């Protein structure tokens, strides 16, 4: 659908002493790595064969290095935060960034920052303003100067109408190969010891791409609805970006009642995968 | 705020002696970064092992994959060990058949 205009940015400056930086940072589109920042060079790996030749031309990879609010300038201002709030070493800050396009004009845009695992300031790009999320002087601060900053939220203003979104558009166009592949998850169906003289019947879900899928359970061949005896698991990745995923349901022995595993997912179409309990 | 890490480990496909597969750890849902994870057999580090970039969570929480390719057997016993500084000691997780 529209997961795959999504365009998206984490960024982790972690602040060991004065001299020392160290990065980590990624661009996703939809849940496709385009870009990992390298913590030794602190250059743009580009991740993909079909992602180099086209940006570059939107100049991407100079805004996020070299610009006013590049990673050059932004570990620097970091450090000079941490030090004008009079705060000590370690600091990790984090920085998460996003840009969707929906097929009917609209866009959505967000810069969030965070401090020590926590919100710390979020730019609000309609009232051309940085917002305090938590209520200290390191919050105050940075919210302040980036507000005053007048040539920032300008720039940013281009950055997410003009320049994230044509980046998105010929990403679009070059990445199917990724961005469009499709394959069908297997499940598996068994039965496992569980407390209070019940079974745990399983279904392991696995292969499947793209992530959003939904697994349900049948008693009869109506679905179970949700109850403290129905789990289902978070989705899990494996190394070749496909996922997996373990739904569970307590079932009283010989309860007379047949029980499956269904699993719905965009690849199968309007086939599910359904998969029996057997004894 | 610190985080504990959560272990998952499984396999890619549901595993078959004597056939190739992926063992993976995934470590996630901790703070701050530093974070030190090894795949065991039978107790011993393996050697080669991958893992995915760093990154985190709407939560600010991070995430790790880590991954190697392996050859269950009868005998063998597989395990992730996770050091973080919210641990005393390293958390070793076995590895699950069913997983
Ligand atoms: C790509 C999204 C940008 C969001 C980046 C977070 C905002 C940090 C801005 C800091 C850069 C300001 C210029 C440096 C000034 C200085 O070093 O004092
Ligand atoms: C800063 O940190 C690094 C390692 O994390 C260390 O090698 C370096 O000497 C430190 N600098 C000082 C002394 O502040
Ligand atoms: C980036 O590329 C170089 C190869 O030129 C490689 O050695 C390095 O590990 C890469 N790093 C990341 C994290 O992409
Ligand atoms: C356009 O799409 C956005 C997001 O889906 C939505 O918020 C907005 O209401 C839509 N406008 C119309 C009326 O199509």
């Amino acid at each position: 659908p529209e997961e795959s205009q999504f365009f998206q940015l984490f960024y982790t400056l972690l602040l060991g002493n004065v001299s020392s930086t160290e990065l980590t940072g990624m661009a996703l589109l939809a849940d496709v790595p385009i870009m990992v920042l390298d913590p030794h060079t602190w250059n743009l790996n580009i991740c993909r064969p079909w992602v180099q030749e086209i940006t570059a031309e939107t100049e991407v990879k100079k805004i996020l290095s070299f610009s006013m609010v590049g990673i050059r300038n932004t570990i620097r201002f970091m450090h000079e935060m941490t030090a004008k709030a009079g705060l000590d070493y370690p600091r990790v800050f984090q920085i998460h960034t996003g840009c969707k396009l929906y097929t009917n004009g609209t866009r959505w845009s967000f810069v969030n920052i965070g401090e020590g695992g926590r919100d710390l300031v979020t730019y609000e790009l309609s009232r051309e303003r940085w917002v305090p999320q938590r209520s200290t002087l390191l919050a105050k601060v940075m919210s302040n100067t980036l507000t005053d900053l007048r040539a920032v939220s300008g720039f940013l203003e281009h950055i997410f109408s003009s320049s994230f979104p044509n980046y998105i558009l010929m990403l679009h166009e070059e990445g199917r190969t990724d961005l469009e592949r499709r394959v069908p998850p297997m499940a598996v169906v068994f039965a496992r010891t569980a407390g209070q003289v019940q079974l745990l019947l399983v279904c392991r879900v696995t292969s499947f791409y793209p992530r959003p899928i939904a697994v349900t359970w049948l008693r009869d061949g109506r679905e179970v609805p949700p109850s403290p005896a129905l789990s289902t698991g978070t989705v899990l990745p494996n190394a070749d970006l496909t996922y997996q995923l373990r739904s569970t349901l307590l079932v009283s022995p010989q309860d007379g009642h047949g029980y499956a595993c269904r699993v719905q997912h965009c690849s199968l179409g309007d086939r599910s995968l359904l998969v029996p309990w057997h004894h | 705020i610190q985080r504990t890490p959560k272990i998952q480990v499984y396999s890619r496909h549901p595993a078959e002696n004597g056939k190739s597969n992926f063992l993976n750890c995934y470590v996630s849902g901790f703070h701050p970064s530093d974070i030190e994870v090894d795949l065991l057999k039978n107790g011993e580090r393996i050697e080669k092992v991958e893992h995915s970039d760093l990154s985190f969570s709407k939560d600010w929480s991070f995430y790790l994959l880590y991954y190697t390719e392996f050859t269950p057997t009868e005998k063998d016993e597989y395990a992730c060990r996770v050091n973080h500084v919210t641990l005393s000691q390293p958390k070793i997780v076995k590895w699950d058949r069913d997983m």
